[PDB]
């Protein structure tokens, strides 16, 4: 198991559950979970209400500075009633640290607007409105960025299929550009690859 | 007949549709504008040319991937424009200049091209073959333009005679001729009365009535839907314009209805004024 | 990466640095001249292909 | 030549200058939406058109509040 | 017939003075850009062809569209193409641009530049090496050489 | 259940957003088609505004309602803008036909589109 | 460890200070410059003519595409479908059928050159060396129909040649 697999570090795991821990117990108002995985990096699972508050503690307090900000796309998950997740992901530079915040939410009823404290969540909350329809209330200024401008559908959900439904053609009856249905020359092939038997016995999950 | 000619499914951009159209001309207005309805159908179209490939480049990607394809003719050989029409569903023929050139006259183009072609498409088996005519075309005087078109009215009337005989009227549009020459005035004026059909309702009846079968062995001629004096026309056109030998003479010349033959409306297309289109193509005025 | 357990990842996303440094244009450039805003685009360096995500 | 009157009588004629009502068919309690089947689209068409007419800006609640052309002539000689 | 002989070798000298110097516009979108400055390098050359790379879009003889089109380019792409003098030539490179290529099976991609602006030249490649599209400009200019627009001039 | 909407309490206030972004898009109109250099009668654009309004009328959920209203005042800004060209504003007309009917028979000749 | 810039302070002695002013009222590193430039004047410059002398690679270019088969052979081809199962734009499109024989074998087997990225992966993936990517890169092809490879087309330019890809692979055939 020792050449060419991986070794870790239970210290990092036991510092990371301590943390988490503490983290978890000390704003327990929106803390439901705080998860460990095996190779250190934390993850807190959070309630839609506390984005400013919890963002506003994990930004300060001296314990935890975390002022580095990155991605926060909302992983479109059905068979769920919540369907979008709100990932922030956060680095310390004074301590060398990896959180992610993945706060839950619907389609339509917004989270609260995490730019009031990070300066670098515009244009990231821009792209999730964009690519999604997340509403975010309190918000400087909204627009499609990342899309065509009179194109809409909210592309990267699941709904919205590979192909656009609109394609475009020059054409000289009307000299100028437009939008046709989607005529393809191929059928974008589809393998079912996904395959039976079982492959990782541990993240079985109950049958019905 | 085989398949591959049979529609298939929706229609735009490569979905198999019916006709398989020859045509003799296209690189001009009208049958450029055909070109294009025929791409939107999703039709394919042989077409040949004479000239430098740079205009038949210009209007290449009208079609989708390699429908439209590209041969040579030539206004004296039978063999070139066999090889073109060996196998088509339909064909068109439009062509002619309205000036004698050097080597062609009138006569002979509007003579001895449609004659040839004729030859070898009934020796070939084509159907639905569609001649354009200029309306009012007679053997009476005053040009030999128009009476060269007479006799080749006369020659694809007589030989194959179930030929769609199409006339519509002098027609206008973002290329128009007659328009082009009263923005390249100067000043004359005389009186004549007048109908002005536009351009997208001829092409979209041709490309209707090449696309509907039973409707065939009819002359058809198309009708603008005003139909008052030019020189009204010519106010009308300084106006909207914001500013103050043969082609002055044959648009004085002749312009009329012939009850005899059926026009639009047994097509159901609607038909576009002069007044909307000729308001959104005059453009290039001061400022 | 989010990865069901299979062989297509249910979700990759990519943090850009070039969406990063894009994204700060106004308070890097309130105070200069176009020119300067050309030099900005530079000293910063941007591919746009990356910027887009 | 500010009355009540004169701007009845130009409201009555941009009334008529209206074009989908059919006919004016004026009264003191025509309410145009409902008697004349009209549509509160149209209602806010009328409306701001009234104040593209002859002046005064007419807001939302105001715009709500008429619903009825004697109403409307009332309202601009309450706030005219 | 030494009038015909006028006109062809008056042709063979308007269409070597066309395609002797030829100076394009790199519009350049993506990579493929990044392929074309390199064949702008010291290595593979373009003085030596009359090649001179300038942004200018109001004097472009050939267009290099390269890169990737999108439907948030295509319109101000078509714009570009417009304010263009009349003898003009396209050459699309790149997989990407003549096909829709590795991004075709999505939207907002044109499904390759044909559906925007004609193409004479196409050159495939991820990246089309630098040498490969120095070929493809070499095959342009022999099509530049067989034109014969003063042969159906005179002949018209 | 807890929601928590947008904007909205009753339709009251969704009729009167909607009833001024209506009359945001009719002082709209006629600067952005004199603007563009279009092509198309100031009567015949408005009333394709109105039928894309009359289109949506069958609902009453009032968090749609805020969406949508939100959704029409992003492209009146963008199209207050020069943001948007040419092709995206005759690309919310159809005047390249799409010619389809809803008849039976002119459906079954065209095949396979029930 | 950090090895930091810009840490000084113009020095204010005599000599330096009127050394910056000099530079500043003399125009001096510029001409530097100008003596720097005309050193890459006077060398001889790398340029490689093209049409003639052409630029130097590699055994393991990917270009052309082209087909292999057996010593005095028939195809290479088993279509075993790796090849389109692996490749990432689909460009691949194979249609099998046996023949009158018995082994199995094709009918369709077309390369999109539009949607054809060059990766490699479908020769990696070949297991018998069906398809190889080819030595020449030279396509310049003026209309869109013709990029539109069929197997015939691939049989004959592995028919144009064999012996560079054979040289090629029979050098490389070590390291994959
Ligand atoms: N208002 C109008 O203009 C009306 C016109 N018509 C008819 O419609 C037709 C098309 O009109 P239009 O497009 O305006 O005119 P064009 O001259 O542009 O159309 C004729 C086409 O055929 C080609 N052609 C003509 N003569 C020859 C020849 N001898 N050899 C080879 N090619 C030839 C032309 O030039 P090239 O060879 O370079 O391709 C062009 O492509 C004409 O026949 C005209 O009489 C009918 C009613 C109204
Ligand atoms: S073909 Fe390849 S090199 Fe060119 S733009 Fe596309 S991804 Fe880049
Ligand atoms: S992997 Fe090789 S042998 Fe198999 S189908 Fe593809 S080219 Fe043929
Ligand atoms: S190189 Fe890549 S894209 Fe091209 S055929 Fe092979 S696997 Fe497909």
């Amino acid at each position: 198991t020792r050449p060419t697999v991986r070794p870790r570090n239970d210290v990092a795991h036991k510092q990371l559950s301590a943390f988490g821990e503490y983290v978890a117990e000390i704003l327990p108002k929106y803390v439901q979970q705080v998860q460990v995985s095996c190779f250190s990096e934390l993850e807190i699972c959070i309630h839609p209400d506390g984005v400013i508050p919890v963002l506003t503690f994990l930004r300060d307090h001296s314990n935890a500075q975390f002022k580095s900000l990155a991605d926060l796309t909302a992983v479109d998950i059905p068979t769920r009633q919540n369907r979008f997740e709100i990932v922030y992901n956060l680095l310390s530079l004074r301590f060398n640290s990896r959180i992610r915040v993945k706060t839950y939410t619907d389609e339509l009823t917004p989270v609260e607007s995490s730019v009031s404290v990070y300066k670098a969540a515009n244009w990231y909350e821009r792209e999730i409105w964009d690519m999604f329809g997340v509403f975010f209330a309190n918000h400087p200024d909204l627009r499609r960025i990342l899309t065509d401008y009179g194109f809409e559908g909210h592309p990267f959900r699941k709904d919205f299929p590979l192909s656009g439904y609109v394609e475009l053609r020059y054409d000289d009856e009307v000299k100028r550009v437009v939008a046709e249905p989607v005529e393809l020359a191929q059928e974008f092939r589809k393998f079912d690859l996904n395959s039976p038997w079982e492959a990782f016995p541990a993240y079985r999950q109950p049958p019905e | 007949l085989h398949h591959a000619v049979i529609p298939h499914g929706k229609g735009g951009r490569s979905s198999v549709s019916g006709i398989v159209a020859t045509v003799f001309g296209a690189t001009g207005f009208l049958g450029r504008y055909l070109v294009n309805h025929l791409g939107r159908m999703g039709s394919q179209v042989i077409v040949p040319y004479r000239c430098e490939p740079y205009d038949t480049m210009h209007l290449r990607p009208m079609g989708d991937l390699g429908q439209i394809i590209f041969m040579d003719w030539n206004g004296r050989d039978k063999d070139s424009i066999r090889r073109a029409v060996e196998h088509s569903n339909v064909v068109i023929n439009l062509v002619g200049r309205e000036w004698e050139t050097k080597n062609f006259d009138f006569e002979d183009v509007f003579v001895k091209i449609p004659q040839a072609i004729a030859q070898v498409s009934k020796e070939a088996g084509v159907e639905k073959f569609i001649h354009i005519s200029h309306l009012n075309a007679d053997i009476k005087s005053s040009s030999k333009y128009l009476r060269n078109k007479a006799v080749g009215e006369k020659e694809v009337r007589e030989t194959f005679p179930e030929a769609t005989i199409i006339k519509p009227a002098d027609i206008f549009g973002r290329e128009d001729r007659f328009l082009n020459y009263f923005a390249n005035i100067r000043s004359l004026g005389k009186k004549t009365v007048k109908q002005p059909v536009y351009i997208v309702d001829v092409t979209k009846g041709i490309i209707n009535a090449i696309k509907d079968p039973d409707a065939r062995g009819k002359t058809f001629a198309f009708v603008g839907p005003n139909r008052y004096l030019l020189f009204d026309l010519v106010q009308y056109v300084f106006a909207v314009a914001h500013r103050p030998r043969d082609k002055v003479e044959r648009i004085h010349t002749t312009d009329r209805t012939l009850p005899h033959l059926p026009g639009l409306e047994d097509l159901g297309v609607q038909a576009t004024p002069l007044e909307l289109k000729a308001i959104e193509v005059l453009r290039r005025h001061r400022t | 990466l989010v990865s069901d357990g299979s062989s297509r990842p249910y979700r990759c996303k990519i943090k850009a640095p070039g969406f990063a440094h894009l994204a700060g244009l106004d308070k890097m450039s309130k105070g200069h001249m176009l020119a300067d805003v050309v030099a900005i685009i530079g000293t910063q360096d941007i591919v746009f292909g990356e910027v887009d995500r | 030549p500010l009355t009540l009157e004169g701007i009845k009588d130009r409201v009555l004629y941009v009334l008529k200058l209206y074009d989908k009502i059919d006919p004016e068919k004026l009264s003191v309690n025509s309410h145009f939406m409902k008697d004349l089947g009209l549509d509160s689209l149209d209602q806010v068409e009328i409306i701001m058109a009234m104040e593209d007419e002859f002046g005064f800006e007419i807001p939302d609640i105001d715009a709500e509040k008429l619903m009825c052309p004697q109403e409307i002539v009332d309202y601009i000689a309450d706030k005219k | 017939s030494r009038g015909e002989y006028v006109v062809a070798k008056l042709d063979d000298l308007i269409n070597w003075a066309r395609r002797s110097s030829l100076w394009p516009m790199t519009f350049g979108l993506a990579c493929c850009a990044v392929e074309m400055m390199h064949m702008a390098a010291p290595r593979y050359d373009m003085d030596r062809f009359g090649v001179v790379f300038r942004a200018s879009p109001r004097q472009s003889d050939v267009m290099i569209v390269a890169g990737t089109l999108t439907n948030k380019m295509a319109p101000a792409l078509r714009k570009v193409y417009d304010q263009m003098p009349e003898p003009r030539y396209v050459v699309s490179m790149g997989s990407c641009a003549n096909g829709g290529g590795y991004y075709h099976y999505s939207y907002s991609v044109v499904r390759g530049c044909d559906r925007i602006v004609p193409v004479d030249i196409y050159v495939p490649g991820c990246p089309p090496t630098a040498e490969a599209l120095l070929y493809g400009i070499l095959q342009l200019q022999k099509k530049i050489k067989r034109e014969k627009r003063l042969r159906i001039w005179y002949r018209r | 259940t807890s929601v928590k909407p947008i904007f909205s309490r009753d339709m009251n206030e969704a009729k009167r957003r909607v009833r001024e972004l209506y009359r945001a898009w009719y002082r709209e109109v006629p600067n952005t088609v004199h603007l563009f250099q279009l092509d198309i009668s100031v009567k015949q654009g408005r009333d394709k505004v109105r039928e894309m309004f009359k289109k949506n009328a069958h609902v009453t959920d009032p968090r749609v309602v805020d969406l949508l209203v939100i959704k029409g005042k992003m492209e009146l800004e963008e199209t207050i803008n020069v943001w948007k060209q040419r092709t995206h504003v005759m690309r919310f007309f159809h005047e390249t036909e799409a010619p389809r009917p809803k008849d039976f028979l002119s459906k079954f000749y065209v095949g396979h589109d029930p | 460890t950090y090895k930091y810039v810009n840490l000084r302070e113009p020095s204010m002695d005599m000599k330096s200070v009127t050394d910056r002013a000099a530079q500043t009222l003399l125009w001096t590193e510029l001409i530097r410059g100008l003596g720097m430039t005309l050193s890459y004047l006077f060398r001889e410059p790398a340029t490689i003519n093209y049409p003639f002398e052409k630029g130097p690679l590699s055994p393991r270019f990917r270009g052309e595409h082209a087909l292999r088969r057996y010593p005095s052979g028939e195809e290479r081809c088993i279509a075993c479908k790796l090849c389109e199962a692996v490749c990432p734009a689909q460009a691949i499109t194979i249609e099998a059928e046996p023949r009158a024989d018995g082994s199995r074998r094709t009918t369709r087997y077309d390369i999109d050159m539009t949607k054809c990225i060059y990766c490699g992966f479908c020769q990696e993936a070949c297991p018998v060396d069906a398809i190889v990517e080819g030595p020449n890169f030279e396509f310049s092809t003026e209309t869109h129909e013709e990029l539109l490879y069929n197997k015939e087309k691939l049989l004959n330019n592995g028919d144009k040649w064999e012996a560079e890809i054979a040289a090629n692979i029979q050098a490389d055939y070590l390291y994959r």
